[PDB]
């Protein structure tokens, strides 16, 4: 079992060149291919090329022809793809595989995957806004407070309940685009105790453009 | 398992005196494993030094940890109202940990003089439950504060019941509330019924009416 | 002689020998403690008594008889997983011995002690997550642990510095009855040069194949790289010595 | 810092099994005796999941702790009539550090096989002769009720202060009773004069009733 890892999301100007990074932990590559796969928003997935790091052996979907080029050091242990002039349609996020064989060409393992955004717009730094935690709720059974990240143009903002993302209680809405190109998604979290709670200070964002990350304390109003 | 002596306890210390406490034990314990708990009455024990060495976060540094291996004293640099409390000395260098017997400290300001109320028992209770008679004695400090019920006038035999609260963080007084129970059907010869108290507060025994 | 001197450390704490180039005696070994358990994994017990190897590596620490099951590659036990790891691609030979009477100069310790578990806390709050000790390492969660665990429970924490990873470290101390003969447990993860084979069983010249006792008798020679076939005669010193 | 509670006291009979709740590093029990120094009965972590007991209380207390529940349940079985105490959960630092920084509010366990008798509110009686206009002593008194604690407070618990409490003492009876009394700065009545909220733990029973100067 290797388990992949993938290079933080980056947004590119269309034209530039994209080198989207899947790693092995531990530094190991074994006798495996990894293969790429693009996904469309709301669309089935595509195979763009395959490499395998022991025999050098690079080969690429038809449509992708002449743009993409697909390395992977053997030494290194890790797969770099190069996507060169890609048009703004292009924008998908990217998973890296590992290939079985010529009659097992099935993905075993997944990269956790990279978003890449083509757009000539702006960056924008996520602007968090007011938990507002509702005055009126159940007594003790749960209280809703919830710090909201909103004016962040590109996706996507990472943010976990109690810096540390809280599995129980935690609910995130996906990202809805704004009438300005700059989108906003929501974060809200159900505590049992009614007031201070475990931690007074929370709300870990962090945004992989802006590279910040900010925690703002929660007060019951 | 290490057995541990202790001060005496009860104590009185006036205001703005040094209290020391003395934590000796019989089996020997770590130079520095030693932790003193502060209970204000009615209320959870608070840890005060850590390791007999420095105060906890949040602890007055008028307490202070001395002493080392066999013998632990805490000294209180300045005493308030608020220093009332039962301390006890835990040794967690042995398993398992033993607290220690704990210690009562009084702080006495002045001598404060009785206030007496009389409480005469409603027609509710005659209908239900036993009427009973009640005696107050707010703000009677020291402690040592006795009353005796008084029945129509005559000698009345001790067997009255009385609860005294423990002194207040801040008022630092004692406040007694003696009750005598009395059958509800045995309510007609008795006119009067009156509590004394005999304390170093007033000038003679307090003694009261009811009448009515 | 490194191994004898001192007190043997614990499963977790087990000291490392590591011999390069020279010459081993197993039965020397064998000899200075009787073995109440002989077992190996990737090679025979009686071919690892005479064969070369480019290294040999002995790790040694003072291990129970009784807990000698959890203490496994292929065993889920816990000491085996937060106390010491043979590494399996190199072939292992596990052996539980006990300190004979009239061997001296072996101190004890005061009882056999492990790690009941290593653990780091991914998020302080509410998560927390399982380390396994890595093969060998010295166990990493060994630092808030003590040489020996002070009670059969003990709680052990301590926090890493932020950035990286800001992550609190905790560790748990299990400890079992001291048995009246010293117990200790040797692992040995020899490993073989491809072409080269630098330690070998003793000796490499036999005492009987020697020039004296051979006068008189043609014989092969390989003295000091020098090989040949020749009749040797005792005679009076000639040339520089 | 983490905010320490306890579950509220149980009155059980002997030979039952107590689950003292701890609500929410490692969680510490400690049973005090009335009028006695405290004993420490157990060592448990939420996160190592390990479990420490006294060499007395060995075999017959169950304490379980777990960092995904966030709450401590200790679990008594077949406890002597003689074990009724109050118990404390306190946080621990460690064995390294073995002090206790925050301590439970406290949960009291009686264990006799007798009968639980619900709060009796005795009628206020305020005094006839007090201060004319300084202070009016008026108290109402709770009797006849057999398990501890029942808590009585003024202004439904907003008078915190000016309240006397004074702790229950055991009468011939095997019922015992306390008393609570108030001064108002107001002789006759006051603004408000409905207070007296009681609730009693194992009884269930919460009585309010009304003040009139007689």
């Amino acid at each position: 079992q290797v388990q992949l890892v993938q290079s933080g999301a980056e947004v590119k100007k269309p034209g530039s060149s994209v080198k989207v990074s899947c790693k092995a932990s531990g530094g190991t590559f074994s006798s495996y291919g990894i293969t790429w796969v693009r996904q469309a928003p709301g669309q089935g997935l595509e195979w763009m090329g395959r490499i395998i790091p022991i025999l050098g052996i690079s080969r690429s979907v038809q449509k992708f022809q002449g743009r993409i080029t697909i390395t992977a050091d053997k030494s290194t242990s890790t797969a770099y793809m190069d996507l060169s002039g890609l048009t703004s349609d292009d924008t998908a996020v990217y998973y890296c595989a590992r290939e079985g064989g010529s009659g097992y060409d099935f993905f075993d393992y997944w990269g956790q995957g990279t978003l890449v955004t083509v757009s000539s717009a702006s960056t924008k730094g996520p602007s968090v806004f007011p938990l507002a935690p509702s005055s009126k709720s159940t007594s003790g059974g749960t209280a809703a407070l919830g710090c909201l990240v909103k004016d962040y143009f590109p996706e996507p903002v990472t943010v976990s309940w109690n810096s540390g993302a809280l599995t129980s209680g935690v609910h995130t809405f996906p990202a809805v685009l704004q009438s300005s190109g700059l989108y906003s998604l929501s974060s809200v979290v159900t505590v049992p105790s009614s007031s201070l709670g475990t931690q007074t200070y929370i709300c870990n964002v962090n945004h992989k453009p802006s590279n910040t990350k900010v925690d703002k304390r929660v007060e019951p109003k | 398992e290490i057995v541990l002596t202790q001060s005496p306890g009860t104590l009185s210390l006036s205001p703005g005196e040094r209290a020391t406490l003395s934590c000796r034990a019989s089996q020997s314990v770590s130079s520095s494993y030693l932790a003193w708990y502060q209970q204000r009455p009615g209320q959870a024990p608070r840890l005060l030094i850590y390791g007999a060495s420095s105060r906890a976060t949040g602890i007055p540094d008028r307490f202070s940890g001395s002493g080392s291996g066999t013998d632990f004293t805490l000294t209180i640099g300045r005493l308030e109202p608020e220093d009332s409390a039962v301390y006890y000395c835990q040794q967690y260098g042995s398993s398992p940990w033993t607290f220690g017997q704990g210690t009562k400290v009084e702080i006495k300001r002045t001598v404060a003089a009785p206030s007496v109320f009389i409480f005469p028992p409603s027609d509710e209770q005659l209908k239900s439950g036993t009427a009973s008679v009640v005696c107050l004695l707010n703000n009677f400090y020291p402690r040592e504060a006795k009353v005796q019920w008084k029945v129509d006038n005559a000698l009345q035999s001790g067997n009255s019941q009385e609860s005294v609260t423990e002194q207040d963080s801040k008022d630092s007084t004692y406040s007694l509330s003696s009750t005598l129970t009395l059958s509800k059907a045995d309510y007609e010869k008795h006119k009067v019924y009156a509590c004394e108290v005999t304390h170093q507060g007033l000038s003679s025994p307090v003694t009261k009416s009811f009448n009515r | 002689s490194p191994l004898l001197s001192g007190t043997p450390p614990q499963v977790y704490n087990f000291k490392r020998l590591v011999f390069t180039n020279c010459n081993y005696n197993l039965t020397k070994l064998l000899s200075l403690f009787s073995v109440n358990d002989f077992t190996c994994s990737q090679i025979s017990p009686a071919a690892i008594a005479s064969n070369c190897y480019s290294s040999l590596i002995l790790d040694y620490f003072s291990y129970p008889l009784s807990m000698k099951s959890d203490l496994s590659v292929s065993s889920a036990g816990p000491i085996s997983q937060f106390n010491y790891k043979q590494s399996f691609s190199n072939p292992t030979c596990l052996i539980l011995a006990t300190v004979p009477h009239n061997l001296t100069t072996i101190t004890k310790p005061l009882k056999y002690s492990y790690i009941n578990k290593c653990s780091r806390l991914l998020s302080d709050d509410r998560t927390e997550v399982p380390q396994l000790v890595n093969a060998n390492q010295y166990s990493p969660c060994v630092s808030i642990v003590p040489s020996t665990v002070w009670e059969d429970g003990d709680y052990y924490r301590k926090q890493l510095s932020p950035l990286e990873g800001g992550g609190w470290l905790v560790a748990s101390g299990s400890t079992v009855a001291m048995t009246e003969q010293l117990q200790m447990g040797f692992g040995i993860t020899v490993q073989y040069g491809t072409d080269t084979n630098s330690v070998c069983p003793k000796l490499e010249f036999a005492n009987d194949t020697k020039i004296a006792s051979q006068l008189g008798n043609c014989v092969e020679y390989s003295l000091y790289g020098v090989s040949g076939r020749g009749v040797f005669q005792n005679c009076t010193a000639v040339g520089v010595r």
